[PDB]
Order: structure tokens, then C-alpha cells, then sequence
């Protein structure tokens, strides 16, 4: 029996502490703690509704764009504004491209070093490594020559005795199962991923005006002036430039990221039977394409007790059943008001009192949906799409399964997706489907401009009396996001963000029910309590973002 | 041997680190493999928990007097620093401990440079700038939310290649990036001069690329290089060029204080 | 099937073709494999001599009424066309024949758009513009020496995607690229406004990025997008940004007529 | 005999006609004709000496930069101006990066289709192709997957029925000797070349202000403002950006272009035994690095009757022996004055009277050096460097020879370099050595700025009376270039350009001696006189630029 702390958890966004009780070499109980707070909800209070998005975008720079978009959607909701369709196309392209960058960086820069041993890569034969990928990928940068150059970069780094961010990593740990060759392939793909993510953010920059932190939104649409014949504005040349970057993303995503995902499963199949965080899942529909903030390209819904057959579809961001279900509690959080609160009536009154295992131990609130704990994020969004019978999602998952089949002789069933690896797989599927979103929305924009619609913005009015409530939903890279705005006498009288990492990372709730991170860890085998790699493997699968979780 | 760098995040959103992933000269991969030895950075470190804090302590000892310390985020001082706790201690203490042995110290971003968004409004956590936390040290300020990453990387490069910081203004900002008002080097100045103003997004003047002063542009009161260096190295990309006014995110008392549409004072 | 293009060079320096090799959206390889079918271009064609002339004749027939004709360089009329002879015939004859069946006709560069350098001074060869040689036709002019290649590529894409040319000014130049004076959209206007001028290259004001008016900048009398779209898609690259005045190369009566250091008239 | 004409010669710069008399399938006599003239020399007359460079740069947009640089050097010569060393570093980086672009484009875009059969590439096995390169190159983009992708682009193009630039090529010609696999490799490299040459011109752009046609020169230096601490000027950030593109060039150059040059020689060794154009060779030293327009990184010289051991070094652009030797004749050109003219006394008086075999037949003049015909360009520059015992050049040639020997078992002797293939090899060697020039000069610049020297420009004075003469030499991608300016009463009273393709393409001279292109063609076998590929192979090896030759 023993108690460990993992603080800081690295290769995430933000400040996270994980505690675990280990008994008989398996985690028996866990605590997740967000250890930094800013009070972003209070900072934005009393301001003009139109200004909120620029301030609350700074909740997070990893998921940049997301809080900006949710905030404008919340104001638009409160005010009953229908966004111009061109503004939806532009918002959608930004979100999709951003998410592409986000997911690639998560799989490679954040998560790969849980599964990949760089010391072992030094012992690889580059030709054998390349040979392994024959018939498995058509990627044009898996040659022995590429792998040799990468191996030499590792050789030289190790030679210098300055390992920096690769130092004191978990090399030779018993839970590292990849052969030398596969470790080398992964490091090469790690480096290649950085080129691809750069291209995805060039898309974002050309519409956003920069990234991180886009600056082209407004309550009422966007600030991009569409004029094909205009100097200095969003003309056909600038649109061609955007398209040239959208076109560069697919090959890496399809031939490297999608494949590596199938491969990590093939070598680590035990991780398909651990890391279940919840039995309930929620996602919201995303990428509206009509003139009335609807006709989403991706579906949403609610799954209860893992039953896809009886899930409830969510097709509208104004769905009262979704709106009325959401509450947050601070019983085991460092805030004063503990009973579950609907976010329009939410408070965020800090009440720090140090760590207690049975008391308050986190700046993260505890969200519930009709009193239940729910997992959000790519696992949720894939399961909902499978529930909806979405052919694109079925087909993409099947491609991953077929690679896994080929390598192992085994298949993957839906039951195995409720796991650390299923979570990773849902993220990869999402990144893949997002490339079609980009192509679809670019084409829609070009077509609409060609019909003579250059409208991008409708100037809002905000009544100087009255109290109005609005909620902006967004399917972010880490899951369902919502910003909740109350306007009274023209200014923001309450602002509450309920963020996807809040749902997943949040501590024990009003009824002391365990959140997804904490739940997912029960049962985790830990070969060495001083180097708890297995715990971090599961926690990374959720893509924690603690500036998001706490704000 | 590469020059050592220790990066510590306080009340950060990670946007300042994320700027590095857009950089091209050097790219992040060339930064960490060729330009510097990144001895501590929680976003990319293989090691976690006990192992990473050991990396840091060892590096602080091994590279005493040689490393560049970088901080993003504001430092919260209220209630004895408990608004940011890492390995059970206030970040302000980690930062002061690392600052003791630093060859140079850099506040990357508006949050660390002057408090930024985290310190705005009522300042719930008593957030302050890096320089406020280190009164006896010269802190180089690279503001912006986030800055163009080369405002940082060419500052570090000047330190490595020529052995001293770049030339700094009276806020300790490098003159190559922050030496001039955006409005004193803005390609829309001709429209400002002629009274050619966008009045609302999507209007005819807006769709001709006119000046954004009457939309709330803060270029008149914001020092920076957004109109010249711009962003992302693709050509033509900064907020005004895309159609939105500057918000003043670089500049204390402007960004996160004034409304988007509130008009700037013109000199 | 891809839309066909016939490219004929007259008194060209090849700089206009070479601009395509700098292009990124599309790159020249994507232009020729994906965007268009380049049915005749002597710089890249596998075929030569009789074979390439056969390709042209066959293309003019197969794609009658469908191809875009592009011409770079001026057309020399002195002495019955003999200052440019291809396959034993004056180029003016090749151009007139190809123009007969063209869906659209583009003068790429200042030479074909208004005579350019080749028609300057004493004009040794009686060089004229493409429009002068084709009086019955609407020639789309894309000037500059050479223009940014996307001034051409986005003009072609507009024809391909929306089925007609872009909006043109009264010199038949696309307004997205030539609709505004460079000086009415130049980032150095604030310096002009304040009387902040470089007086010589390398002087203190030059080394602070001041206005180049007193070095002969022709921005005040030249229409173009050099200050916004700029060149090469790397960011920050055009003559003035690099430290040299605009010469007026886009603009008839300016470039190749006025001296580098001769002052522009300001409106 | 049979008489043929090749008009237009494609895959060159400009307007060229070649005629050949063929006796029993072998060329017996040839004529080279430049068929377009502008009169650029006359256009620049009567202007301020400071203005010339902007106007004469427009002689050529393929060899952009070169006439700009030669023109300022000519004015500086006349005025006796010593150019600041920072301006030299900047000019040198621009010329070396430009030439890198130029040579890569010449080998792949202009010349490869003389030697490569794209229809044969469709029959290739991509795996076999890739295996052929094992141990021959370390390039990272020679995988079967890359090659399969390239093969499919070709297949798709052919299937469209719209071959465009590829239509009516010389596919299945008896002079095409490469196997399918090598044809495919070459096509892949042709496409990859386009990326590398784009990076080279990003270097040029960042110092020149744009390319084509740089705009950063001045009589007296450069217009780049050096200030490491300045906003909007040439600061350290900009310098790092330039360096980032310099670093991208070497791998393609060394691992692709260099290798393909050796391989072409291996499959076409007969082309080491034909295409000899001259027995005398000239090049000028290049890349000055001192404060007095000297201390060149590359040496120059004059080789007579192919005797490297007795060559004459040229180490100064003020060398009176070089200067006094140069003349041009118009006996068989369309100008009025026929006797050989020193260029400071040159005229360019047009006198077109149509084609005559024995009379005037070209707009190109006929240059001589002390009355002899001379070949210029990369063969000349390589031979002079070998004559000088430049180790860098000998080592680089030896690397090419090593690959050739690995494939053929044969070595290459200097005698075999006086040939079509030797000319191509000299160009490749040049491109390879130019990468070290770029590193050296970038480092020199950084170092010099670090000592406190930010100077870039010496303002000239121009006497308002008096007549004075200058000449500016430059070793251009196609060979020795010289611009000759006479200033009288403050304005240009004569201007004569003697351009490298003028030396090589010029017609029979005042003594009816044949120039290099015409001499090189004697002996060429022509399998099909309707499709004289063999003639175009030889002509393209000189990298003709007829806007340059004729101006
Ligand atoms: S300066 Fe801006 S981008 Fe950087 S940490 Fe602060 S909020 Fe984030
Ligand atoms: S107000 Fe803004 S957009 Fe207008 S000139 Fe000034 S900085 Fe530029
Ligand atoms: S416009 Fe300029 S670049 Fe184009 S052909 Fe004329 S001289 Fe050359
Ligand atoms: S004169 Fe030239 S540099 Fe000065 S503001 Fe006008 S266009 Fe810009
Ligand atoms: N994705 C993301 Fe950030 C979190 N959690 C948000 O919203
Ligand atoms: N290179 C080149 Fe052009 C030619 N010939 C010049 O000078
Ligand atoms: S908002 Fe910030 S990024 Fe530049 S344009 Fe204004 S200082
Ligand atoms: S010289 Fe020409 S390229 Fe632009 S900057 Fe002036 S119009
Ligand atoms: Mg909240
Ligand atoms: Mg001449
Ligand atoms: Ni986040
Ligand atoms: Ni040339």
C-alpha cells in the first residue's frame, strides 16, 4: 500500500496534480487537482457583451479560437442574432483547422513519449523500420534515409550530454513495449508532425489575423471583409492562399497520424481494457451551415450507460433539454458555494483552504448533466456519431480497425472503445473527418461568394434595460464547451464558462461521485510507484487543459 | 554545447509557448535541437512529477549563472501565492529561486510583462508582472498576447550570438520589435489622413481596406511591430490587415482595459 | 479537362514567366498539372522547332474560343516586324493569329501592358503594347516588372472559377491588385506625414525605416499592391520595406522614364 | 547534304534559331541565330549613371540580378568607388542564391527532357527505382511511395489527353537511353527541384526586395539599412530568416542534383566525346570580400588551347590584360559597323537584311579575346578553378567522378570535360560550391555587423564635365559578363554589354571563325533529321540566354 503525487503532470496544458493510492500494485483511488486559478469569469463581468470574446479567448492558448467563438455565440444567443452564413463558413474553417493542429500536437508532442522510448530508437535498423511500413502506409517520408537522418539527430543529442526535454524520461520502463524500429518511426513522425501542424495554423492565421488568439470575430459575424475585387481585403488571391494550405494537411493526417494510431493500439492492446472514465457521454453538434445558426455538419447527443441504441440526439444549440441539464458543484472545489448551480446563476467565489482528501482539493468545479457525471471529448463525439449512424465516422473508424486487424489478427469492437486507447482513437477519427469539413466549407464559401453574397456582419443592438440570458455551445478539441452570459441593463451581469476539461478533470461532486479522470485511473497497474508512467498514459488520453478546466 | 534555457509558466494560457509552434526561424524543432538546450519546459518534457523537478534542480545547479530564464503568465501574490501551486509550492517561489542563478531573464507575453489579462478588471488573484516579483533584476519584456515568436527568438539570438541583450526602451522592450507606435508605421495611415474610415464591419469602406480608427483601433497608443513583422510569416497577416482593429494587447492600460470599440487617443 | 492556355513571348526578358516559379498559390507545378493546361510555352515545352509549332497550331484549332492567350514582352512594329522573328515570321503575326480564337487575352508585365522598358528612351524597335496590336480586343493588363505572379494567377482563377474577368479599372487592370496608389496604402505614410525622411541610404533615418520620398519614391504616382500583397509570400518583402524607393515600374511614364532619385508628384 | 532548321529552340531563355547542314546523318556545319533585339544599350544611353542598373537589369529575367550588379560595378569602376564590405556580402549572397536557383532550373526544367523519356517512366517499377539508389544517395525523398505518387501524376496527366508542355516530346527516340526506373526517378527529382529553387529565391527576395528583378542596389553599395536594433530594417530577425532559407538548399543540391549529374554521365558516356565548343576559356574571379572590390572567393583566368598548366590567372576586375583583350565584331551580325570594336568604343547600329548563310544571320555580336574565339560559363569556370589548383573544386568534381565510377567502373579525365557532359558537370560543381559561398558570406556579414560596422553605402559624386570610362565584370551563371560605361558631361554617352551567351552563341566572326555553339555542333549524329534531339542536347548544355546574348 502507498500514496503518490504526480505534480506537475507535464505534456498537458496547465497546472495539474494527480494523487493516487496504490494497493497490491494497482491504483485503487485517485484525486485530480487543478492548482492554478485566474478568475477569468469575474474579469469579464460588468463589461459590454461585445467585448467579452477578446478577453475570455485568453482562458486558453492551446485551444485558442474556441473560447472566442463560444463567447460570440453566447452573446448572439442572448441577443437573438442569426449569424451571416459567410461568417459561419469562416468560423468553421478556423475551428476545423485549429483543431487539426491541436490533435496532431496532442498525439505527437504531448502523448507519444508515454508510449515511445527514444533510447531504444538508437538500436533500430532504419532499413527494417522502413520495410515494416510496406503495404501499411503510402506516406512518402518513411524511407530508410529519412529514418537514418532522424536517428542521427537523436544520436547527436544524446552525444552532447544535454538531453533537455528528453532527459530523465521513462526509457527502458517495463510498460514500454515498442521494438527499436517502431520507436524510430515514431520519432521521425513526431518531427514531421510539426510541419503539418504549422500548415494547419497558416489556415487559421489567414482568416483570424494571427494565431494564437484570433482577432476576426464579432458579436454579429466576422471582421473579414469579403470583396473578390478588393485590394487589402479577403479577395480571391487570399482565398487561393488559404486553400493552398488546407490542401497540405490531408496526407500527413491520413497516412501518418491515422496509421500510427492503429499501430499504437496493435502494440498496446491491453490499453483497450483500461481507462474507462464514465458510462455517460455528451457532445454538441458543430459546424453550422445555414442562415439561422443551425444545419450542423457534425451531429451531437447524449449517451447514457453506454447505450448507443437509445441515445438522445442533439441537433440545436438552443435545445432546452441540453440547457436545463447542466450544473456545477464546488463541494470538493476551492469555492464558497457548494450546491449544484445552473451556470446562468453560477458564482465563482474563491475559498482556498489547502488540500484535503475528503474535503476541497481542486480549483476545478464538478459538472453534472441531470445529476450524472459525464465524459466529454473525442471519445464522446465519436460514440455519438456512431450512435447517429454517421457513415463517415463508421468508415473512418473501420480504416483504423482494418490496420489493427492486419497487424494483430484481431478485430476491435465498440466495447473496447471505452478505454484509454478508444479515447485516442476518437481523437484521430475526428482529426481525419475534419479535413472533409475544411474542403466542404472552403467550397461552400467560394460558391456563396459567387452568388453575390459578400455579407459577413450584422451590427447588433443591446437593449439598455431588461435581463437576457444566452448560451454559446461549441464542440471543442477536448469536448463540449459552453459560455453562459447574463446581460442586465446593457452589461454583463454574470459570465460562466463550463469547459470540457472541467467535465473530465473535475473533482468528486456534490454526491461525492468521481469524475472521469479519477474514475479512469482505478485499476491502473503501476509497475514502479516512483515512476508512475501508466497513470500519465491514461490521463494524457483525455488531453487535459487546466487553464480551460479552471479559468 | 547549447545555451541552457529554463521556462516556467505561472498564470499562463500557454499561448506564449504555442507561438513557438508557428515560428520558422528557428522552427521549434530547430530551437530545441540546435539553438538552445531547453532544460525545463512542462509542455514538452518527457519527464513528469518528481523526475522533472529533479531535472530543474540539477539544471539550476549545473548551469548556475549561464541559463536564460523565461516566464509566461502573471504571478499571483494574493493569499501568500496559493493561486498557482506547483509541486506544493507557490510559483512565485519557484520563479525567485530560478531567477537567482539566471544569466538573463525574459518576460514573454503581456501577462508576465505587465500583468495582462490575468491582472485586469478586479484582479481576483493579485496578479503582477515578472519584474514586480524580481525588483533587483533587469527583466526583458516581450509583450503581446502572444507576441510574434520571433520578437522572443531574435532577442534570445542576440544574447547568444553577440553576448548581450538587444537594445531596450524605457520599459525594457527590445527596440527592433517595440520601438514605434503601430499607427506610426501602419499601411492604412493614408486612409486615416483622408478621413476614409470603416464605420462597421462589412460596410463599403471596410470592404475597401480603409482605416479602422472609428472601429476602435488602438494602433495610435500601442507600441509594436504588428504592421511590419505581422504574424505567421505567410505575408499580409495581422489583425488590421484581416479587417479588425488593434485592441492594444501589447500595451499596459490599453488591451483588456478599453472596449474594442472605444476610441484611442491620437498623439 | 483543364482550361487551356497559350503563352507567347515577344520582346520579353522572361522575368514574367519566372515570376511563376516564385508562386505558391498555385505553385508552378500545380498550375501546369492541376489548374490549367499549358498548351504552348517555349520556356518549358518538351517539344521544339517544327514539333512545338505543330502543338500551337493544333491547340489553336482544338480550343478555338476557349483558351486564354498570354503575352509577355513588347511587340516591335518598326521595319515590318523584323525585330522579333519566330519560325521565320514576325511575332506580331503569331500574336494576331492566336488572338483570333482567344476566350481572354492577358498582357502580363509592363512591357506588354504599356511598352515598358523596351519602349523607353528612343525606342529603337518601335515597341508597343499588346493592346496597341489588338485594337479590336479587350486586353487585360497585369503590369509590373514583373508583377507579383498572383496578380496574374488570381486573374486567371477568376476567369476559371466565376467565368469572367475580375473587375477592371480604366486601364483594364484588375482592381484587386492595381486599384489604389501605393502611397495611399503604404506603411511609411506616417513618416511622410511627419517629415521623417531618409536622405541617403545608410543614414540614421534610413536605418529607422523612415519614408523614402526624398530618395525618389514613386509610390505617390504608381498604382499597385506592392505594399500589401508584397512579394514572394515570406512576409515583409517589397522594395520600400527592404530600403529602396519604388521606381514606378507598374506605371507608364514613371518607371523607365523618371530617374530613380527624381521626385514624384504628390496628389 | 540536308538542311534543317530548329526554330524555336525551346527550353532556353529567349529567341533562338539553329540551322544545320547534315551529311550522311552527321552535322557538318551549323548556324546560330538570335532572332529578337530590343536595343537595351541604346535605351540606357543619355541617362544618369545611377539609373542604369534598374534599366539594364531588364536585359534578362532568368539571369535576374546579374546585369544589375554588373551595371553598378561598371559605374563604380568609372567613378573609382570602393564598395563597403557589408554591401559586398549582401551582393554576394544575392548572386550565389540566385545562381543556385538558376542552375537547378536549368538542369531539371530546361534540360532534363532532352535525356528523360516520361512515357518510359510509366513502365517503371517504383520499388526497383528506389532500390537503384541505395548506397548512391542519402536523399530522404527517394522512396517507392514518393515515386509511385509521381508516376500516378504522370499517368493522370496522360489519361486526361491534355499533355500540354509534355505533348509531342521525343518519347521513344533512339537517343533516349535511360531505363524506365531512371526516367521515373528523374521526373520525381524535376518536381522536387521546384521546391528547392523556390527556397533559393526566398534568400534573394529577403535581401533584394523581390525577385525577379532585385531592387536593393546602388552605385556606391546597397539600399539595405543594417540595424540589428531597428524596426522595419535589416535586423537580426530578418537575418535569421534569410539564414533559415540558406540552410534548406544544400541537401537537394548535394544529394539529388549532384547525384543525377553523375548518373546522366553514366548512361550517356558518348556525350563526353562530343560538343566541344572552343579550345580557349575565360572566367572572371567572383565574390569580392574586402573593402577595395577585391579578395575574391572564386578565382578567374584565361586558358589557351586547352592547356591548364600554362593558364593566366586573373585576380582583379581592373586587370588591364583582360580589359584590353575584349572586342566584338558584327561582320555576320545585323549591325552596320563590322570591324572588331573595343566595347568602350562600341556601336550598336541595327542593319537587318534578312538571313544569308554567308552574310549576316544573327542579332548576336561576335566577341573575341585578343582575336580568338572563347567559351565562357561553368565549363570555363571549372577548368580555370582546376588550373588554379582550387582544392574545393577538385574535391567536388572527384565526388561526381566517384559516383560515375561506381556505376560504370570508369574514371573521367580532364580531356573528357571538353564536351557536352563536361559543361553540364561544370554547372553542377558550381552550384555545389556556391552553397559554401552562401554559408561563408552569411557568417562574414553577421561577424562584421557584430564589430560595429553597419555601413552599406558611399554616396557618389559625378563630375559634370570630363569623359571617363568604367567596366564591371561579373561571373554569371552562364559565364563572364561585362558592362562598359562611358560617362561624358555627367550622363552615359556609351553603354555596351558583352554578355556570356554573346561569347558562346555569337555567329562567325570578322575572320569567319565559328563561335562555340556552332563549333560544338560539328560531328553531332542526328538519327532523325525531322526530330534533331541530339542538336538540342548540345545547345542546351550551354544554357542559352538570348535576351542576354542580344539585349
Ligand atoms: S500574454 Fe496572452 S498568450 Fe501569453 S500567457 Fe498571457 S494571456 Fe496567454
Ligand atoms: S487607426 Fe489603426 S488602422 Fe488606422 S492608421 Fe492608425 S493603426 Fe492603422
Ligand atoms: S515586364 Fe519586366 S519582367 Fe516582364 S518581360 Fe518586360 S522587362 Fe521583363
Ligand atoms: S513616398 Fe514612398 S515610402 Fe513614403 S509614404 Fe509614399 S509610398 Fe511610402
Ligand atoms: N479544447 C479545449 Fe479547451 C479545454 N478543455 C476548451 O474549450
Ligand atoms: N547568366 C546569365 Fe545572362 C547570359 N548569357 C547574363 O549575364
Ligand atoms: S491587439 Fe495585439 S497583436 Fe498587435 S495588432 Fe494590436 S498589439
Ligand atoms: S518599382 Fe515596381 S515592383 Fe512595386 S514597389 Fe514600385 S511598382
Ligand atoms: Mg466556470
Ligand atoms: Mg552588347
Ligand atoms: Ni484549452
Ligand atoms: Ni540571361
Amino acid at each position: 500500500s502507498q500514496r503518490i503525487t504526480i505534480d506537475p503532470v507535464t505534456r498537458i496544458q496547465g497546472h495539474l496534480r494527480i494523487d493516487c493510492e496504490i494497493e497490491n500494485g494497482v491504483v485503487s483511488k485517485a484525486w485530480a487537482s487543478g492548482t492554478m486559478w485566474r478568475g477569468m469569469e469575474e474579469i469579464v463581468k460588468n463589461r459590454d457583451p461585445r467585448d467579452a470574446w477578446m478577453i475570455v479567448q485568453r482562458i486558453c492558448g492551446v485551444c485558442t479560437t474556441t473560447h472566442a467563438l463560444s463567447s460570440v455565440r453566447a452573446a448572439e444567443s442572448a441577443l437573438n442574432i442569426d449569424v451571416p452564413v459567410n461568417a459561419q463558413y469562416i468560423r468553421n474553417i478556423i475551428l476545423a483547422a485549429h483543431t487539426t493542429h491541436d490533435h496532431i500536437v496532442h498525439f505527437y508532442q504531448l502523448s507519444a513519449l508515454d508510449w515511445v522510448d527514444i533510447t531504444s530508437a538508437l538500436q533500430a535498423d532504419p532499413t527494417k523500420a522502413s520495410e515494416m511500413l510496406k503495404g501499411v502506409s503510402t506516406w512518402h517520408l518513411n524511407s530508410p534515409e529519412e529514418f537514418t537522418k532522424v536517428q542521427n539527430k537523436i544520436k547527436d543529442l544524446v552525444a552532447s550530454g544535454q538531453l533537455g526535454i528528453f532527459a530523465n524520461g521513462y526509457w527502458g520502463h517495463p510498460a514500454m513495449k515498442l521494438p527499436p524500429e517502431v520507436n524510430l518511426i515514431a520519432v521521425a513522425h513526431y518531427l514531421q508532425a510539426l510541419e503539418c501542424q504549422r500548415d494547419a495554423n497558416r489556415v487559421v492565421a489567414l482568416l483570424g489575423g494571427k494565431t494564437p488568439h484570433i482577432q476576426n470575430l464579432a458579436v454579429g459575424g466576422v471582421a473579414n471583409p469579403i470583396n473578390l475585387d478588393g485590394l487589402g481585403v479577403l479577395n480571391l488571391e487570399r482565398l487561393m492562399y488559404i486553400k493552398s494550405f488546407i490542401d497540405k494537411l490531408s496526407d500527413f493526417v491520413e497516412q501518418v497520424y491515422k496509421v500510427d494510431t492503429a499501430v499504437i493500439a496493435a502494440f498496446y492492446p491491453e490499453w483497450l481494457t483500461r481507462g474507462k472514465g464514465a458510462v455517460n457521454y455528451l457532445s454538441v453538434p458543430e459546424f453550422p451551415t445555414d442562415s439561422k445558426n443551425g444545419s450542423f455538419l457534425f451531429p451531437g447527443g447524449y449517451i447514457e450507460n453506454a447505450d448507443l441504441s437509445s441515445y438522445r440526439p442533439i441537433t440545436s444549440h438552443s435545445d432546452e433539454y441540453l440547457i436545463k441539464g447542466i450544473q456545477e458543484s464546488a463541494k470538493h472545489s476551492w469555492y464558497k458555494d457548494e450546491a449544484p448551480q445552473a451556470p446562468w446563476e453560477g458564482t465563482t467565489i474563491p475559498a482556498y483552504d489547502g488540500w484535503s482528501d475528503d474535503g476541497k482539493y481542486s480549483w476545478v468545479k464538478s459538472p453534472t448533466f441531470y445529476g450524472k457525471t459525464v465524459e466529454v471529448g473525442p471519445l464522446a463525439n465519436m460514440l455519438v456519431k456512431l450512435a447517429a449512424g454517421r457513415e463517415s465516422t463508421q468508415n473512418k473508424l473501420n480504416e483504423i480497425v482494418a490496420i489493427y486487424q492486419k497487424l494483430t489478427g484481431n478485430t476491435l469492437e465498440v466495447a473496447q472503445l471505452h478505454s484509454t486507447l478508444g479515447r485516442i482513437i476518437g481523437r484521430t477519427v475526428h482529426c481525419c473527418e475534419l479535413q472533409d469539413i475544411l474542403q466542404n466549407q472552403y467550397s461552400a464559401l467560394i460558391t456563396n461568394i459567387g452568388k453575390g453574397d459578400h455579407t459577413t456582419f450584422v451590427k447588433p443592438n443591446i437593449p439598455a434595460t431588461g435581463e437576457f440570458k444566452g448560451v454559446g455551445f461549441l464542440e471543442a478539441p477536448r469536448g463540449m464547451l459552453s459560455h453562459w452570459m447574463v446581460i442586465k441593463d446593457g452589461i454583463i451581469s454574470n459570465y460562466q464558462a463550463v469547459v470540457p476539461s472541467t467535465w473530465n478533470s473535475g473533482p468528486r461532486n456534490f454526491n461525492d461521485d468521481v469524475g472521469p479522470y479519477e474514475q479512469s485511473l482505478v485499476g491502473t497497474p503501476v509497475a514502479d510507484p516512483n515512476k508512475p508512467l501508466e497513470v500519465v498514459r491514461t490521463i494524457h488520453s483525455f488531453d487535459p487543459c487546466m487553464a480551460c478546466a479552471v479559468h | 554545447q547549447r545555451p541552457p534555457v529554463i521556462w516556467i509558466g505561472a498564470q499562463e494560457c500557454t499561448g506564449c509557448t504555442e507561438s513557438l509552434l508557428r515560428a520558422t526561424h528557428p522552427t521549434v524543432e530547430n530551437l530545441v535541437l540546435e539553438t538552445i538546450s531547453l532544460e525545463y519546459h512542462e509542455v514538452l518534457s518527457a519527464a513528469f512529477g518528481h523526475q522533472v523537478e529533479e531535472n530543474k534542480h540539477n539544471a539550476l545547479e549545473k548551469y548556475k549563472g549561464q541559463y536564460v530564464l523565461v516566464v509566461d503568465g502573471s504571478i499571483p501574490l494574493k493569499d501568500n501565492g496559493i493561486y498557482c501551486m506547483v509541486a506544493g509550492e507557490p510559483i512565485v517561489d519557484h520563479i525567485r529561486k530560478a531567477a537567482e542563478g539566471a544569466a538573463a531573464i525574459i518576460a514573454i507575453g503581456s501577462c508576465s510583462a505587465w500583468g495582462g489579462v490575468a491582472a485586469a478588471g478586479v484582479n481576483p488573484t493579485g496578479a503582477v508582472s515578472l519584474q514586480e516579483v524580481l525588483p533587483g533584476k533587469t527583466v526583458i519584456n516581450i509583450p503581446g498576447c502572444p507576441p510574434n515568436p520571433h520578437n522572443f527568438l531574435a532577442t534570445v539570438a542576440h544574447i547568444i550570438t553577440y553576448g548581450k541583450p538587444p537594445k531596450l526602451d524605457d520599459k525594457n522592450r527590445p527596440t527592433f520589435a517595440y520601438g514605434r507606435l503601430i499607427h506610426e508605421h501602419c499601411e492604412r495611415r493614408p486612409h486615416f489622413d483622408a478621413g476614409r474610415f470603416a464605420k462597421e464591419f462589412g460596410d463599403e469602406g471596410h470592404r475597401e481596406g480603409w482605416c479602422l480608427y472609428h472601429l476602435g483601433c488602438k494602433g495610435p497608443e500601442t507600441y509594436g511591430n504588428c504592421s511590419t513583422l505581422q504574424f505567421c510569416d505567410v505575408g499580409g497577416v495581422w489583425p488590421v490587415a484581416i479587417g479588425h482593429p488593434c485592441y492594444g494587447c501589447n500595451e499596459e492600460g490599453i488591451g483588456f482595459h478599453k472596449g474594442i470599440h472605444q476610441l484611442a487617443n491620437v498623439e
